[PDB]
Order: C-alpha cells, then structure tokens, then sequence
DNA sequence: ATCAAGCCTTCCTTCAGGTGTTGCTCCAGAAAGGGTG
DNA sequence: CACCCTTTCATTATTATTATTATTATTTTTTTTTTT
C-alpha cells in the first residue's frame, strides 16, 4: 500500500535544526571568528548521495522536513478531524495512559514492559489507529510508514529516479529570513501612549535606564539579564516548491487506508515544520497516488469509496476502550 | 446502476463517475470543467445529465455548435424523462431561408426542385429536418440545410433571412413565432452563439430564459470564442461601396485607413490620423439616407454597417483592420478584448453549469487557463478530473523519424520535410493529413510536393476550404487512391476523419491512415482576447494554447475504439532537440510508446 | 478563518533587507569593485519557486512584506485601536513587563522552560488577544499565523492557486530611490540666513574649515563623518495589488473579530518602513472570510457573529489575564 | 511642371570615502518526599 | 490508595563550523462562424 503524496508549499516551509549556526550581516554562513557574527538556526538539511551532472555520487545538500514530523502531522491530523468529532460525538473520554499513547505514543501510561497476548496485538492492529501508531507500552509494530518531504530537486533526483525529471527544481533551496525583535519600550513617545502603564512615565523611564546601564555593562564586558532587542536570522526552505511524500502501510486493513485517505482530505488546515507565528509550512496538495494511480482533486479525494466506507464504519465503531485496553493492561 | 440518472444506461462504463461527479456538483450550484475524449460517447453523457437535471424542475439549457445538436437531440430523444419534460430548439434568423428571393433565383437558374418545394410552404425534406420537427412539434420550414441539398451552388449570404425582411413571409412568422419555443419545453437547445447574443441582449435589458437553472455547453473551447464574436462588429467596405452606387467621406475614410505587418492591432484610440471625423460622416451619410426606396435587402447592409461605426464610436472597443483572402478589401473590426463583464452576466444568470470538451485542461486538471478564457467564478469553478482512456493511444503508431531542419519559412525545410511526406505517403496504405501551420509553409510545400505526388495532393489554400478538400479526401479515399492533404486552420481542430461508410466495424476503419505534425503549432490564436491574455500572462499562455492546438491536432487520428494501425509522426526538429520551452510537447509525445 | 485580504499600496513599500548592498551610479545593483558603488538598502526580497517559460521551474527574486512584520503589524493595529482603549476607558493598566509581553510577546529575554498550566493555557487560548499572540515567559503557541505580504505577481503564481490570474503583475516590480542628504551650512547664503547660529558667521565659517579639513582627510586616506551622505534603497512600486493571509486554527469567534476589528483600522496605517518619505501607506481593496467577500468600501458589513464576539470580550477585557501572562514562573 | 534639396562643433563637470543596534534566549531529569483528596 | 508535586547529583572544560558562494533577456502571423 503505497501512497505518494506531492504537494506545493503556498508558505515557506522551515524545519529548524540543531547547532549554534552562524552568519555575517551578509549571506556568508558560519564566518571565522573574529568578525561580527549573528545567530542563525537553519532549517532541517541531510547529504545526500545524488548521481548529479556526472556518473558519480556525490554529497549534496537536501533540505527537508524530517519523517518523524511527517508521522506526527498525520497523527495529528487524524487526531483532530477524525478521532476528535467522531470520538466528541459519542461521548468517550481518554485517560493519562489513553491520550499519550494516542497523541504521543509515549509509555508514560504504565512505563515498564507490558506483555501483550497475541489476540491483542492482533485486533490492535486490526484496529485503524492503533495499526498506523502502535506503540507506547504495548510496544506495537506500526502500520503506516512516512517518508520524509522530499522536494522535487537535483539533490533528491535519484530518491525520485523516475517520473519526476519534469517539474525539478535546481540550485539554491534555502534562504535566510531575518527577523529583529526589538523593544516596544523603545517605540513609546506619546503622553498617550504612556498612559496605560501602571507607573507610567516613571516605570517607562527606569525601563530606559535600566536598558542603558545594562548597554553600559555590556559594552564594558565585551572589552546575565538581557534586554528585548534581539536580531536573529532563520534559514527557510523557499515556497512553491513541490515535496514528495511516501506513505507506505505494511499490509492494511481496509479501515487504516481510509483513515489515511481521511487525513490527507483534511489536512489542508494543518501545517508542516512548526514556524507558526510566521505562518510557515503553508501547502496545498497538488496530487495524490494511491499504488501509483491519481485519486487527488481539489476538493478531496475522488475514488477509493471502499475506503471511505471502511474508515466510515470503522469512526463509527470507533471507541475510547480499545485507546485504554492498548494504554493500561 | 443502482439509483441511476436518467439515460445512463446508454452511456459508456468508463465516464460513468464523471457523470455522477458532474451531476453532483452541478446540483450543488458549482460550474463544472468536464473533459472527455472524442470517442468515449459525451451526447449521451449530456442527455444524461440534462435528463436528471430537467426532472428536478430546472429550465435546462445546453449550448453546442449545430453539427453537434442532431446527434445531441437523437442521444435525448427517445429517454422518457425529457419525453416527459419536452426538448425544444432556438434558432436565430441565420437559420432560415428567405423564401421570395431563394424563389426569384430558382427561376433565374432554373432549379426545378428548388422552386417546386418554395411553391408549397417550404415543407422539411431532409431526415433531419423532420425528425427535428416532430421532437420539437413545430414544423421547421424554410431551413438553410433543406435549401442546399436541393442545390448545393446557391448564394446563401444572399438568401439568408436578415432582420430587415417584411413581416408577412413565412419565415419570418415561423422565426419570431419560434422565439418563444423555451416556454413550451424544459430543455432548450441552442448554440453558443444564440447563448453569447442571449447574454448581450441581457445586457442591452426572450429568445432563452432571463435565469438557465442548469446549463450544459457542449464542446466548451469554442464558447469564449462565440462571444469574442458576437461583440466584434465588423464595416465591410466594398460591399457598401457597391451598394451605394445601386459617399466621398467614406472614400477618404479609406484613404485614411491607409495610412495607420500589424496594422493598427489592439489599439483602441492612441492613434487617431482623421479616423472620428470619416466615423462621424461616415454614420450621418449612412444614416440619414432614405428608406423609403432603399432595397429590403441593401437597408440590412446598410444597418450592419451603421452598427460596425457606432460600436467604433464609442471608444469602449478595440480597433483592426483586416484583408480578405480573395483580395486586398478594407476591412474594419471593432472587436473586444476584454470580455469580463458579459461573462459575468451569463454565469450570474446560471445556477449551475457544465464545462464540457475533449479539450479543457492544460495540465492535468488544470482548468485555471479556460476559467480565464471564459470568466468563470473561481468560488464557482470545479475542474473534475479528466478522462483520457488507453485505446485512445493504443492504435497510435509513433515513429521516430522526423526532419532535421526546423521550419523557418525557408526553402531548404520545404525540400527536407517533402522528402519525409513522400516516405510517409510512400509508406502510406491509406490516406495521410499533414498539418502546416503557416499559409506560406503550405504553399512551400505544395510547390515541392505536386509535381511528384501527382493527382495524390491535396492542397487546402485561400481558393480552397478546408470542407472541399474534406470532400475530396473523402472522395479520393472512395476511389482506392490513397490522398495526401496539406491540411491547415480547421484542418488542426474539428474534422471527423472517421469513415461513416463504415459504421459497425472500426478495425477496417482507413480514412486516416497517417498524420503528420510539420511543425508545433506556436502562435495559432490571434484573437483580440487571447492577445490580451498573452500580453498579461506571457509567454506560458502562448505555449499553453500551443499545446492545446496540439493535443487537437493530435486528436485527429483515432476518433473511436477499435481502430488499428494508425501513424502519427512529428517533424519539428525542436521535438528532438534539447530546448526547454518545448517540454510540455515531450509529454503527450511520452503518452505513446514505440 | 483563513482570512484572505488583499491590499494596494498607494505609496511605496520598503521593509529593509539587511546586509551590505551597493550600487552604482548607473543603477547596477552590487556593481564589481573598483567602481564608484553607493550604498543601497534593498527591499526585503524572498525567492520563490515560480513558473518561467513553461516547467523550467525556478526561484526567482519576489519582493515581499516579511510575516514576521505584519504580523507585528496586525499586532499594534489592534492593540493601539482596539485592546489599549478599551483597556484604559476603564480603570485598568499594565506593567511595563506585561506591556512589553502584549507587544513584544515576552516581557524580556531569558525566557523560564518551565511550562505553564493546563487551566492557564486553555485561559490565555480563549483569550482574544493573548490566544492570538501567544508570547509570554512560558512560550504559548498563538492561534494567529500571518503571511508575507505577496504581491499579485506572476511569480507568485504557484503562492496563489487561482483566482488572482487577472489583476496580477510581471516583470521588475522595483525601483531604485535616491538620497542626498545636504549638508545644510552650505546652503546658507547671508547674514540674514545665519542671524539663528550662535556666533552667527564665525560658527559657520568654522563648521566649513572643518569639512574642508576632513575632505582633505578623505583625500588622504583615499590617496569623523559629514552630513553629506549620497546613497540609495530600493522600494516596491506603489500601486501593485499584495495578498495576505490570516490563519487561525480553531478561534474563537472573538479572537477572529479582533482580527477583522484590526482589519477595520487597518486603513491609515504603514505597512513597511520609510516613515519619514510616507512609504506603506495602502488600501484594502478586499476581505475574504472561508473564502467570503466580506469587504465593502464602508468597512467590512460582514462578519456579524464575530464583531458582537469581540464586542463582548472587549467589555470583558481587563489587566488580570495579561498581568498572568506577564509574570515569570523564576521571577 | 524643377532646382537647391544644410552646413560646422558642440559629444560635460564637480559631489556622493554612509554610519548606528542588531553580534540570542529556554528546555529537552528522573528520583524520592509530603500533603492532599 | 493511586496520583501530583518539589528539589538533589556532576564538575567536563574547549568549541571545529558547508568556504559553500549569492538577483535575467523566448513566438510570431490564422480566416473562422451561422447572431442581432
């Protein structure tokens, strides 16, 4: 059961990634010390070994959203638009144990081993979302894979071997975005404006000589508390660029394909890679090929009803008591 | 079928989806972008869905050129919910023989026929015509189409029925009689062109309904050039010239024109020699001639002309000048490339509505570029996916050979390209339709082809349409030679080259036995709001329409099921070169194999 | 909501991008060195994935607004037209911590790690303001999600799906602004001119042998700085037509109609920059709600459950939810 | 009704070495204890 | 009882960076339709 899922982002997407990155007040990244340097968090990038230009592989650059942000997104939004309202309407409740394992999958529950019968582990997953997410105490294979977004580019060419030459993005991938917080305490300047503190003039004018003398300390260690003026860079993976996406399930049941035909229906309110207040990570599906074949339109997923009536049964079947008896015993 | 639509039992298995997906979100309000290939059967997909849509008590309209409307009426005939509801058809005056004068010429030529079927009221001869008459249950006298089989050499323009004919012939009465034809019936159907005057004689405030509860366009592509047409008013210069002597400020009006290869293209006012004082003449002479005394058929010319002057009188209109291809006649056009406001009006009076054609996507289900030729509302539109089946490239042949030059006009391509039409032809058993773009690359290649072809070419040029030389292909394939056409214009789009000789069996089906692309059809569409559209979108509308052109020039070969052993080969160098602009032309190329 | 507006620029648009740009006299931007090169401040630039030619899919340069900034934007509207007066009609105030979280989302720098309660979030998150801009100590995730301003572009045309293929631009879409920057004392001309300057003439004289001296000190080094400073930046041209999209996963009715209360004076405010040369001055041309036009010329006429939303929090509004958003878990 | 049916040199010169602030912040630990319902 | 909360331990000790490099400029000439 493959499902190759490629979308378009209308937003940036940025992944952030590990490591005290570096720039100038130019594009140049991680300079030599001894010149004025900023913080900089880039967005998520691997090597890859991609047979580009020549008849060797080589070590390039590919920034993407890791799959394990991919399999919470999915799990999320299966979470919120499917489990949520169907789960809402009937009137069942999760517990400690029931939710992390559900939303985390986490063994938090109980945490030490639990020895789970074959019967369970069957009728588990048997179960839709307990097949896709096992895990957490009972330790439960999963039936959903996810592939990481892979951008249709040069550098993910040979992950993309075929039929995805046309449409290939090349050279740069990523760009820095800077942004400054600075203080508001700085923007004041009307007696209307200062009227609203509790203080007032006074309060405003100890933030400034509060502001001064810690300028003072710090140019003079130079040669712990910090203001709120802040200019910071983020390198972001540019927008419109079409990603690729693997959903492969291990042989599934009926139901679990529905429910991830549901969530790709649904998704399209949900985002990727965080960068929320940016509003990053915006998409919009571009197409859908369930073992290769398109069942993608522009308001859901035409095709594929044997799925939707097995999910459809399944959402009504669904119950918080098989959430508990795969959190708790 | 369980809880089937209404004459789905005659429509094909494999739309059967896009069928329900239509009628689902035409019922919703949406207007939907349906596409179909040639073959797969769309008539009765239509009656389908006009059937389900009349029974729910909607005023259903379908739109379709009137080759297409009597296999539409036939497909919805004989199903019994719009045996119930009723079908009617709208005509406009082009329709209809004028009968005094098609009689004073039967006698001056001598037609016996012709004269003894107008002594008589003009009574439907054709199948046609009567079966017509009896779904509709008015009785269709005086048509054009009963004329011609009669005598296929008479001067139409010159008996077609114009407004200004008297109000006591009969064709007149059955024409205005026939006006209100969608009162009587809940299905109407009509062509583009009577739908696209329906919308500026909304605009202006009968002939259809002031609201189309669910609306069908067959045939789709061809809709926004409709009403690209019916807001063009063209002034025929020598026509009036010689009507006239039957004035001298519409000579220096011509003189004036003279003086402003485009000439004066998509420019409304910016130039202004002496054209609006020779307007402003030109309607005071013509208008304030008198009509008593003016002949019933010079006050028609006189009346299209008047209107050609005061459309170009306003300014709200674009300005062209154009040539005939007999001779180097002045020709005026004020036409319009800005077409937002009607059809916002037509889509404002439709509840719901169908977008069907063969040809509606670009890529995909991309339907924003037709949205964009039609004015669709986007909170409106809904582009359905598409149906391309197998065996629609299945029988296609594809070969790998092609000429080396690219077309420039030059002599040397015309010699390399006959060289590979003669091994086509050679190769041939049947008959061949090369596809040129150009005039001037046709006559090239008819001056490198006649001599060694013999009586084999045909040639399709401004002495010769493209319906005689289907005639004569049609002709030379019934006498065993096998025809080579240099074919062009509507030669690319919208020619049956299937042969009705042979209907029950198409795997002996040999009218088109190879097709040739001589060069990627690149800068086909001039129209004033397709120069637009270019002008705003760039050059990805130019290649857009370009591939549109040739996945129609494409859709020549194999027009059903069944067929076998069909050639298709394409001789653009820039097919097997490296250039990127010519990629969207690889991949309806990389949809057949060997 | 998924808010979609579209505004026009009637002036230009300059959000600055940082780094060190330069410019000849001709207008090559970051000409070869050895060249006489001015320095130019070019507008914020992101490249975007774009469709030139046809499939030959390419980042090019498109000129934006960031998110970042008009999100801040949308921010002070509703604080300074919305939040502020009616928190100050009443007897309610803030502290300059809580003013500085209702502004710049934290109080300070250093933020606490330690998390903050599960009664408090859903609190902060029902709020109209705080569960939209969800900064504090303890980092709440808001439920407002800007855009980048884009430009109806035809490089933004895989950015925005369809409806915006007419009154959608080509081409370069910026242009160079030059600067002077006169020194003012070479501009006076008279005794009647200097009778303001302290001293009169000997101050001026004075201030003229020191910019002759230090032109002979740019002499020198060439072969401390003058008020003569000759440079350019580059803006947005005034007139394009920008898209701009609100998100809110799951408001409240009122938070959502904090948002169209701001769109509401959004008119007479300044997108970008350039204050003192009036730059991001604009108009809302169009306000779609799910995709709803919902915007007259009036004002909005629409959105009347969440305009009585926020009218209700607004009354309900005071200092106690933001001074528990302010206040640090180690402080 | 036609000729004469434009000639020459002008074809730039200074000033404009931009400078200030931003140069990051959190947390990613599980015990074992005591006061609760 | 299950849960929910508050505070103990360690002492490490330099710290390379991806030196990759970053903002465009291409076609081209039909002749339809069947409305007032």
């Amino acid at each position: 059961m493959q499902i190759e899922v490629t979308v378009r982002n209308i937003t940036p997407i940025f992944s952030a990634a590990p490591g005290s990155n570096y720039i100038t007040i130019d594009g140049t990244i991680n300079p030599p010390p001894g010149v004025s340097r900023f913080p900089l968090v880039r967005t998520r990038m691997m090597y890859v070994a991609a047979d580009v230009g020549d008849g060797v592989i080589k070590s390039v650059p590919l920034q993407i959203v890791p799959g394990n942000t991919m399999r919470s997104l999915l799990r999320r939004t299966m979470l919120k638009h499917v489990i949520e309202p169907a789960l809402v309407e009937k009137g069942n409740k999760l517990s400690i144990g029931a939710y992390a394992t559900a939303y985390s999958g986490n063994a938090t529950g109980n945490p030490d081993g639990v020895p789970s019968s074959f019967d369970e582990i069957a009728t588990m997953r048997a179960h839709p979302f307990i097949g896709l997410f096992g895990g957490g105490p009972r330790m439960l294979e999963g039936r959903l894979m996810v592939d990481s977004l892979y951008p249709i580019h040069t550098n993910a060419e040979r992950i993309l071997g075929a039929g995805y030459e046309n449409e290939m993005m090349s050279g740069p991938i990523t760009q820095v975005v800077w942004a400054r917080r600075m203080d508001p305490i700085l923007n004041l300047g009307s007696s209307e404006d200062v009227e609203v503190i509790n203080g007032g003039a006074v309060a405003a004018n100890g933030w400034i000589q509060d502001l001064l003398a810690n300028s003072k300390a710090a140019a003079s260690k130079k040669k712990n508390g910090r203001g709120l003026k802040a200019f910071n860079a983020h390198e972001v993976v540019i927008p419109g660029l079409k990603w690729v996406w693997r959903i492969s399930l291990d042989r599934p049941t009926d139901a679990q394909v529905g429910l991830v035909l549901l969530a790709l229906n649904k998704m399209t309110n949900e985002r990727i890679a965080g960068g929320h207040s940016k509003d990053y990570g915006r998409f919009v599906i571009d197409g859908v090929s369930l073992n290769g074949e398109q069942v993608w339109s522009q308001s859901g997923i035409t095709g594929g009803e044997q799925y939707f009536d097995a999910v459809a049964e399944a959402i009504d079947g669904l119950s918080s008591k098989e959430f508990e008896q795969f959190a708790q015993s | 079928p369980a809880d089937a639509l209404p004459g789905e039992g005659a429509v094909r298995e494999v739309l059967r989806p896009l069928l329900k997906q239509a009628a689902e979100k035409t019922a919703a309000g949406k207007i939907v972008f349906a596409e179909a290939a040639t073959g797969t059967g769309k008539g009765r997909m239509i009656a389908s869905l006009a059937a389900a849509a009349a029974i729910k008590g909607d005023t259903v309209v379908v739109s379709a050129p009137l080759a297409v409307t009597w296999q539409l009426v036939n497909d919805m005939k004989d199903i019994p919910e719009v045996r119930r509801v009723g079908l009617t058809l709208s005509l406009g005056r082009p329709n209809f023989i004028s009968p005094q004068r098609t009689l004073e010429w039967a006698i001056d030529n001598e037609r016996a026929d012709l004269a003894a079927w107008i002594e008589g009221g003009g009574k439907p001869l054709s199948l046609r015509s009567m079966e017509t008459s009896k779904v509709i249950s008015h009785e269709l006298c005086w048509l054009l189409e009963d004329a011609l089989l009669l005598a296929e050499d008479l001067p139409a323009d010159s008996l077609l029925l114009t407004s200004e004919d008297p109000a006591d012939c009969p064709a007149q009465q059955l024409y205005v009689a026939m006006r209100s034809n969608y009162t009587e019936a809940g299905i109407i159907l009509c062509s583009h062109f009577m739908l696209a005057a329906h919308t500026r004689m909304m605009q202006m405030r009968l002939s259809l309904p002031h609201f189309i509860d669910t609306l069908i366009v067959d045939e789709a592509h061809l809709l926004e050039q409709a009403f690209a047409s019916v807001y063009t008013h063209t002034l025929r210069l020598r026509p009036l010239m010689r009507t006239i002597e039957g004035l001298d400020a519409l000579k220096e009006l011509f003189t004036q024109m003279q003086v402003a290869t485009n000439t004066s293209l998509n420019v409304p006012l910016s130039d202004v020699p002496e054209l609006i004082p020779a307007l402003k003449d030109t309607v005071k002479t013509l208008g304030a001639l008198p009509t008593k005394g003016m002949s019933r058929d010079a006050r028609s010319v006189i009346r299209i002309a008047t209107r050609a002057a005061n459309d170009a009188l306003s300014g709200h209109s674009r300005l062209r000048i154009e040539v005939t291809p007999v001779h180097s006649y002045p020709m005026l056009l004020s036409g319009r490339s800005n077409l937002q406001r009607a059809l916002l009006g037509l889509w404002n009076a439709t509840g719901g509505a169908t977008l069907v054609s063969a040809t509606l996507f670009t890529t995909g289900d991309n339907g924003s570029l037709t949205r964009w030729k039609l004015e669709v509302p986007t909170e409106r539109a809904a582009f359905l996916p598409p149906v391309h089946p197998a065996w629609t490239t299945a029988p296609v042949l594809l070969h790998k050979e092609f000429c080396a030059h690219e077309p420039d006009d030059s002599p040397e391509w015309a010699t390399e390209c006959a060289q590979t039409i003669q091994g086509v032809a050679s190769t041939a058993q049947g008959g061949t339709l090369v596809l040129c773009t150009s005039y001037q690359n046709t006559e090239l290649l008819a001056g490198r082809l006649g001599a060694a072809l013999g009586d084999r070419l045909i040639v399709q040029s401004k002495t010769s349409s493209a319906a005689t030389c289907l005639a004569q292909f049609k002709a030379k394939h019934k006498a065993g030679i096998r025809p080579v056409w240099l074919g062009l214009g509507a030669a690319w789009t919208g020619i049956d080259l299937s042969d009705h000789s042979l209907p029950d069996n198409p795997e002996l089906d040999r009218l088109l036995s190879d097709l040739v692309i001589t060069r990627i059809p690149v800068g086909q569409n001039r129209s004033l709001t397709h120069e637009r559209r270019t002008a705003i979108g760039g050059f990805r509308i130019i290649s857009q329409e370009a591939a549109w052109h040739f996945r129609q020039g494409l859709g020549r070969l194999v027009r059903r099921p069944g067929v076998t052993h069909k050639n298709l080969w394409v001789l653009d160098a820039r097919i097997y070169g490296g250039a990127a602009w010519v990629a969207p032309f690889r991949q309806i190329l990389d949809r057949y194999k060997k």
